[PDB]
């Protein structure tokens, strides 16, 4: 019998806790309002 | 427990025909028996990752 | 308790010594070997009846009561009177020590059946345990048909020659005139032949085996002509010869045809029988034969070194049966803890006490004083064999059993560590 | 039956010696070994356990007796192919089968080949494939080269070699390349100082297939424990170097070092070249001796032989033997089987040869278990082709091994 | 990862290869032996998992191999084993290569291991040639050794203020004496030689031996000691051999006896090297005279590190042995060779041991007047020169080596079974 | 990128030639080839930029010669390809240059191409004049040549401890003999040639001759084996080639094969020289004898690393061949006197060879004494220079001459399209 163990054995690593998915996470950008905006200058010589 | 010692085994019982407990009572004599369930509860356990 | 009980456990601690061998290394994670298995029920075996989790507490704990016990006569006294070393009858003894771990342990008839089936085994082990010799020295069975074998451990003192060694420097020494036949044992080899200052004629000569190497057998052996024993140089023998020089050859009493000399073909026979019977080709100035190859001992012969028969003459040259490299671990752990000293009187006075029981009156021989402490054996049987006292009878039970009480504490104290 | 068919038997006897000897001793009371375990199985797989292997060694030596039944077994045919022959012997029918597991069991087989630390000493079966049927010996099993050793053209033999190694030299004399158990041995005696630069050294057939590693590379004068002379081991720590070369290896190998070197003999010729003139030198290697790879072959095959007659080791039977002698010599049996194998011998060697007779000038100096003699006969009849002698040996040492195997619980009662 | 990784695996690799050997020819039709299961098994943990059924274990081992030569070869990849880091600690390094992360990863059960390692050098009888798993410890972590396992003397053998060599001394103690010369301690496969030999007589009387550094640890059982004119075979000139059939008893004395050491004697001595000089106590007066100690050399319990950790080197140049790589690197050679890349390998090879060097010396450049006299394989030889380096501190050479000899083991192992095509 | 990436373009290119060379005087009005399918396929392969039918090939294949020019030639741009490493491993590079961008990539099919190549060597009758394709492999990664490809010994030969060179061992053939000299060894195109050279008659009997390293290499097939007293028509005094009807047989073995070959006979031999040495008998004593092995030569199997890694030389200064390069460059050499920078190149290629020698030392400097007598494209010539710097040992030197010459092929088949203007 010990040998038949000794085949049937193998491992699973598992989390105790499942994780937590997040799914509908909505993250969109917002634009802060007027400002004074600066117009990077082309490349000069 | 195994032993004095306290340990938390796979519990082979509801593994169906993976069941290394049960196939072990097919042993002869009730003493074979035991032992390869109790090696059963040494081998087949939850330990640390 | 008994004899056999003793020896039991013996080599169950020696199994577990081969498994524990077995294992080193050999132990990994998502993987049970069949080994580590029967190392982990042997372990159970020493347990007071029955997992373990760390086998160096109980083993560390039965060696510790081991030396505890060996240590003070009133306990083992039992184990060296005379009668321990024949009867198998249950010993009057309550002791925690016998009672906790010797017990009968060996599966009966089977392990006797198996062990006879060994004999006749193609490639037994080259370094047997110790178990194997306890068994000879003791209840003298047997030893493997093809177990190989130093013959110069097989060397005793006979008539002719006093030692071996020692004609170390005799054979290198120039000779006045044609003196006698020498037998001579190496580790891996054995030598015979004749030296003189003058020739010896071509022609037929006879040798003598000694009482010792009539047990001896060779298989794969080279036999040839040289001048070195033990890497020292003998003399009074010329190894010289030419490719026109006739034939030498000898023959033994257990096979009617002849075994040649200077050839490149691999001889096989036994020196049992009677005498060599060498027939010299050409004649020549001290002559030295040399038999290599692999020795072993005679079936159902090794009752002679096992037992001390080989042993006629007093005082002898005797080895000690190797338990020399057993101890040494043991020795490594006593010089550990600072036991070595405490052990080496506590076992002078083992001995002592054993002898004593052995001889009636009860009372130490005279003359009784040794030269080496109780780990070198092979002088200590000496010194014990060598007493005009005591019969030669009682000298040799008095070695053997010396030995036997050696080798159990070559083999239990291993684990020792009182801190 | 098939010659397969025979050492798949011979192996499972050598197996159920080897678990034999492991469970010696390890047979306790509330315990089963999972050796103990192997060796039960295999005792049911081959028929109180003492009583069938003794039937079985029986029936053996009824067997390997009668030329009437085995003779098959003998045909220059059983050793050729691997063809199921016709045959109905119920010894053959009883024992002999296949036992062994294909495709896997020849696959370990060659994995064993790369094994770090294989047998030191091996068992018979992995002889008989090498002998037989030509197969790979592990590359890192260890060989005494003495064994190796077959006569060549400059010497006849290594043994003999001695005595002439022992008398003074009369003038600078040919170079020499003798073999002892755990060291090789090469140079070139002489009564008159030799010059120091280089020297071409021809490594022997034989020695070809060689290779050492943990190897000490030092002047000596003695061979087998005896003393060389015309040979000088003198020098002092002003001399200079004294180096070698050997093809397989760019770099020059030192002599005289505490270095421990590993080079290989398969280049075929060894360059040396002496710092300071010797008055007879004579280089040893001393070491671990493995055999080559794919190059086992010449050894097992008796193609490293060139020259006739020749010599020749037992390819280790000897060894084997000793447990089966000693049972015969209790029996009493020992002169009966004596003779039966002469003749089984002789009827090999017939049926090798057309027209089908005992050739001529055949008379055994030795028994059947000193076979590194009876061999040396066989290879020396020139009236006979030589590969045909060769073969003989070859196949008449099958035979005997299979008796080495299967006669040793022999007791006839 | 880990060095530690590495040995376990190594470790794994090796067992793979014992039940090879155990189940060759062993592997019949109608049973499945404990040890081929054993195999079996071992086979299962060597791949990832992913790697699926084994049908022919060939192919996996065949695999891991080839992916360990592309790896070992190609300094880019293999660079974060070579740094000094890696020797000295059990730090799991942040390197991605699909090669670790497949292969090489913690195998060995824990605690439980290590205990029966522990218990195995209290052993009755170790394995007479270990593996290499036994001495990558022991160089590498510099644990104990078994206290029986036995040696060949000679291979621990190091350089001396007197003698600086062992087998160099042969040439000159066969070279007859001028006057009477200095003490010789010498040692073979077998056996320890020691003595002291003149063309004139020597008196009787006490003579001190002072035991050689090296030899210092050593310990003999079931030993013969007795006067003899050989070393390696080679005749000892200088020394008589000769002694009456009563002359005065000849006895020594080791400083962890307190009874006498016979010589010339049949009986069977066990005493050790430790502790001090060995005071000899000479019968009857000889012309130079050579004392021999054949019998089993163990190293004496927990003093192997001497040998291992390369602390017995006390001078430069210096004698060295190499802890017997070359006996397993043989099969890795063929291999090489029977495919061709004995050479391509050998080149890369160079380029590793140079890079090795380099890290281990501040600033980073090989140092100057670093020439080998052999290759990669010949780490004996290697070694010798390593630790000839004048510029480096000798401790840090030290390292160097024996960082070497690990790589040289790792590969000795992992590289059997090579077979790009 | 990769050095792999290099070689599997290059492939294409030499692939691209085949074709080309197939395709000539084969392209017909109705007729659809599958060489000239496969051509105009490759056609497309080469520019990233469209895929569209090329009316004409010339175009693109010339913009691809002059990018290469332009590349090849600033140091700033192919200096990558000048690395250690880059002749070492298989890490792509972090460079960004026009050229590598639109012409280098990964081209052969994995892993057919090379199960494909394996499965040739054991083909029976291989390219006798091999693509450069073949040679880049075993000079750079050390691959296997074909089995039975035929090689001419004298390319292969190297110099050895006994006599210097080949070539110029010729003259000393020639003039008579002092007296009975040292065995000699040279190979022409198409034969093999030993023999020892004497003024006196030469014994009847056994001699033993060691076949020299760079030798131990060959094996032949269809082989007369014979007396002869030239050399590459240059006559050989101080031998006989005299000899009558009764003369005794002359046979010579080797270790290879148990049976006796025989000499100055109409049959056809087949020998391998890898046994290490030739054993020949001579029947009837000659004054001054030279055998001949006229066949056809090929390495042994296994065994052509030894000739294209430079590890059969074991001498300095060393004879040593340019692996047939040459043969390649005429084309491009053509081409650039063509449009007059057959000037220009030579020094852009010398700052090349230097530059790339430079990166090979630590520490990083030109070394001393570094003496170019012949021009970029004589490499045989320029080999034996960086072969004969005493400064640096010998590995760095090979390496020099083997990353030199995949560069020097590179050009070879890249450059030939090319036409500035």
């Amino acid at each position: 019998f010990s040998e038949l163990r000794n085949f049937f054995t193998g491992d699973v690593v598992i989390r105790d806790d499942p994780f937590d998915v997040w799914d509908g996470v909505k993250a969109t950008y917002i634009p802060i309002g007027v400002h004074g905006v600066r117009l990077d200058p082309n490349g000069d010589q | 427990f195994v032993g004095e010692l306290p340990v938390k085994s796979v519990t082979l019982n509801k593994l169906g025909d993976r069941n290394m407990d049960a196939l072990a009572e097919h042993l002869l004599f009730e003493h074979d028996v035991v032992n390869a369930q109790r090696e059963n509860r040494i081998f087949y356990q939850r330990k640390s990752a | 308790m008994s004899r056999q009980m003793w020896l039991d456990t013996s080599a169950l601690l020696e199994a577990i010594s081969e498994y524990v061998v077995r294992c080193n290394g050999d132990t990994f994670s998502g993987l049970t070997t069949g080994d580590f298995n029967a190392l982990s029920n042997m372990f159970t075996q020493l347990s007071v009846s029955s997992y373990v989790s760390d086998p160096r507490v109980p083993l560390q704990t039965m060696s510790n009561m081991f030396v505890s016990f060996i240590t003070s006569t009133d306990r083992c006294g039992y184990m060296l009177r005379k009668t321990w070393f024949n009867s198998d009858t249950k010993p009057t003894v309550s002791d925690d020590f016998i009672t906790t771990y010797i017990r009968p342990r060996l599966q009966v008839p089977m392990s006797d059946t198996v062990r006879q089936l060994n004999n006749l085994s193609l490639q037994p082990s080259a370094k047997p345990k110790l178990y194997e010799r306890q068994n000879a020295i003791m209840k003298g069975l047997d030893i493997p048909y093809s177990e190989p074998i130093e013959p110069c451990k097989l060397f005793r003192s006979v008539a002719g020659q006093t030692g071996n060694i020692p004609m170390m420097g005799i054979l290198a020494t120039p000779p006045a005139a044609q003196q006698q036949p020498f037998f001579v044992a190496e580790r891996r080899r054995i030598l015979f032949g004749i030296r003189s200052n003058a020739a010896i004629p071509a022609g037929a000569y006879q040798f003598v085996v000694p009482a010792w190497a009539s047990v001896l057998s060779v298989t794969g052996a080279y036999v040839y002509f040289t001048n070195s024993f033990f890497g020292t140089i003998i003399a009074g023998v010329t190894a010289t010869a030419t490719a026109a020089d006739a034939a030498t050859t000898f023959t033994v009493p257990t096979d009617a045809n002849n075994l040649p000399v200077q050839t490149d073909s691999r001889l096989s026979f036994s020196l049992g029988g009677g005498n060599i019977n060498l027939e010299l080709g050409v004649a020549k100035t001290g002559f030295c034969v040399a038999i290599e190859g692999e020795f072993t001992i005679l079936a159902n012969r090794s009752q002679a070194y096992y037992t001390l028969n080989s042993i006629t003459q007093t005082p002898t040259s005797i080895d000690d049966f190797d338990v020399s490299d057993f101890l040494t671990t043991f020795l490594s752990q006593l010089r550990a803890c600072g036991q070595y000293e405490i052990f080496s009187d506590a076992m002078d006075q083992l001995t002592n006490s054993l002898i004593t029981n052995y001889m009636d009156p009860p009372a130490i021989p005279a003359g009784l004083a040794f030269t080496s402490p109780w780990f070198r054996f092979s002088e200590r049987a000496r010194t014990i064999l060598a007493l005009q006292n005591v019969d030669l009878n009682i000298r040799k039970l008095i070695v053997r059993h010396l030995w036997v009480i050696t080798s159990l504490i070559a083999v239990f104290g291993r684990y020792y560590r009182p801190n």
